């Protein structure tokens, strides 16, 4: 995970303007409603029958709230991925078993989000920015799977 | 395997593209090779800088190539055939840069029309670019 | 996507498993489970000991429904539909669970046909358990 | 890879039994003509048109032994083949850009050919272990992605 100092400033001033109260929430229903066996990591969140069901259901929209922030505090700890992650990656691995693929597919979701949310301001170079970060916190959280 | 409503979502959202096609293609490719560096050795020869004219015709080819996937998305074997020797055969493309591609597709769709790129069709246009992928890898001649 | 010759080699190969299909389909699950111990969350209410009745009894159902395939290859996803509502629809399955299955249905067909696994058979009836797998884990209902 | 004291056992057990001189270029060999697209890092190799031509070849065998007996350090030293292997992770992902999965792949492969050869030698349990260990030279050859 190594950002120039040009990378790092894009991405923190456009995580600036992320509505922490929505993405999130907005990304992890998106992995639910793209990549429907994630679903099953999730059966105690209720009404998941349709993708609108996914969308509207709170459990997903407050759930939404943690991914994001982790990924927040791995945006102010791109210098030690793995540490800032390490219990998360306990929780993911060792209790939960979520195979290291599915890190990487919420990534990219997350990345069609921001894309999504900011259209024409999500650049080709601010995309690749953001492939580092995601990439590293998948990484990190897969420490004990890789 | 697509369903009659990934046909829908697909027809659908495709069709917005339209003469966009080439410029979104071009896009697409070059989120590819900033996002994901590796992509570039398949391209050794072409101008890959920003503004590149090879890029924006590529784009193009590889645009149109998915308007003839969506039309025929019932037959796409025999329909890209010619594509899957090309992938396949003589540039044994690994499979992943087709999920590097893909992605970039959709998140170039995302970033242009965002009223569109729905869930539900966000998870069909994903599901038809792997059944694209699927046959542009597959050696099935 | 099969190729002609494709289809001969699982037709061929899955002709010489023969009657041993639902013994390999014992056999092939219960690698799974023992290499792969996640695999076991999905069939809790199961006797997982080795030789079970339940492990048998449910291999056999496995290779008939890979046997059905073989005899309706081109065109899986319509003689499957039942099997894919099951795995994509209910039980909602991880596709890397297929992968696993697939392996381990390859190492127990390496380990009874030391004279027929042949590397062409082996790439033939790769292609053959992903294209199946590609059927149960996608929703086209 | 952990490897019960009765695990790395058998897994010492049949390694002794494995020829040096061919296993290694029958997975390489089946890599190349199960997953195709491999080919593409061998073009110096030679003729790879047919199964034939693949398995046959002999930079295939040549190279397949070089190959096998990174598997057999792995062997000798289960209890850092992140070390082990970081020589070959260098070249492999810095130098040839081979994406991680194929490593999975060739050690499924390994496996396959393992279980060719001994046949019903090749238990359940003995799979199991030999599973452990390619996750982990996989696993490996690969940190340079973290
Ligand atoms: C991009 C990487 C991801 C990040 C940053 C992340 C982050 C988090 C965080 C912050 C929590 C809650 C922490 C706590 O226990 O207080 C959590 C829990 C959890 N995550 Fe992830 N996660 C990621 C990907 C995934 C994926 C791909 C799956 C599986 C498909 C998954 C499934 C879960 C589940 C099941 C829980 C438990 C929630 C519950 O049932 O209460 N996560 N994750
Ligand atoms: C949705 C997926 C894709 C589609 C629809 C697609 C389509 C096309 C088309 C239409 C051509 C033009 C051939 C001609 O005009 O004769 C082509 C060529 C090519 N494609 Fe793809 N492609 C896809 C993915 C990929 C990926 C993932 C790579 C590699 C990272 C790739 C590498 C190439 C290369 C190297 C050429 C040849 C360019 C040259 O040397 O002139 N393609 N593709
Ligand atoms: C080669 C691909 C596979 C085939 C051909 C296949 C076939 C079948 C068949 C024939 C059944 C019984 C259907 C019935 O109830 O009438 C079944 C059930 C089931 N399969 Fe699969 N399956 C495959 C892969 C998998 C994988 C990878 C998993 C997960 C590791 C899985 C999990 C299950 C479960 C949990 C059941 C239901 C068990 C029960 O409640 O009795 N299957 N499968
Ligand atoms: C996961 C198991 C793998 C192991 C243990 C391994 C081991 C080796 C070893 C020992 C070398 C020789 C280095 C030297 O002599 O200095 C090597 C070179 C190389 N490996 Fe691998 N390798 C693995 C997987 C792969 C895969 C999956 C690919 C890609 C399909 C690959 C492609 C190469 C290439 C291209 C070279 C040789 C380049 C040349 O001589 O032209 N390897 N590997
Ligand atoms: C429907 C579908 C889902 C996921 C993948 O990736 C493995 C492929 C796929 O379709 C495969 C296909 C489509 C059309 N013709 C042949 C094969
Ligand atoms: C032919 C083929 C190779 C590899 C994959 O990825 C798992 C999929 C695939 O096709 C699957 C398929 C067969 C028949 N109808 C629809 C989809």
């Amino acid at each position: 995970v190594h950002l120039t100092p040009e990378e790092k400033s894009a991405v923190t001033a456009l995580w600036g303007k992320v509505n922490v109260d929505e993405v999130g929430g907005e990304a992890l229903g998106r992995l639910l409603v793209v990549y429907p066996w994630t679903q099953r990591f999730f059966e105690s969140f209720g009404d998941l029958s349709t993708p609108d069901a996914v969308m509207g259901n709170p459990k997903v929209k407050a759930h939404g709230k943690k991914v994001l922030g982790a990924f927040s505090d791995g945006l102010a700890h791109l210098d030690n991925l793995k540490g800032t992650f390490a219990t998360l990656s306990e929780l993911h691995c060792d209790k939960l078993h979520v195979d290291p693929e599915n890190f990487r597919l919420l990534g990219n979701v997350l990345v069609c989000v921001l894309a999504h949310h900011f259209g024409k301001e999500f650049t080709p170079p601010v995309q690749a920015a953001y492939q580092k970060v995601v990439a590293g916190v998948a990484n990190a959280l897969a420490h004990k799977y890789h | 395997v697509l369903s009659p409503a990934d046909k829908t979502n697909v027809k659908a959202a495709w069709g917005k593209v339209g003469a966009h096609a080439g410029e979104y293609g071009a896009e697409a490719l070059e989120r590819m090779f900033l996002s994901f560096p590796t992509t570039k050795t398949y391209f050794p020869h072409f101008d890959l800088s920003h503004g590149s004219a090879q890029v924006k015709g590529h784009g193009k080819k590889v645009a149109d190539a998915l308007t003839n996937a969506v039309a025929h998305v019932d037959d796409m074997p025999n329909a890209l055939s010619a594509l899957s020797d090309l992938h396949a055969h003589k540039l044994r493309v690994d499979p992943v840069n087709f999920k590097l591609l893909s992605h970039c597709l959709l998140v170039t769709l995302a970033a242009h029309l965002p009223a569109e790129f729905t869930p539900a069709v966000h998870a069909s246009l994903d599901k038809f670019l792997a059944s694209v992928s699927t046959v542009l890898t597959s050696k099935y001649r």
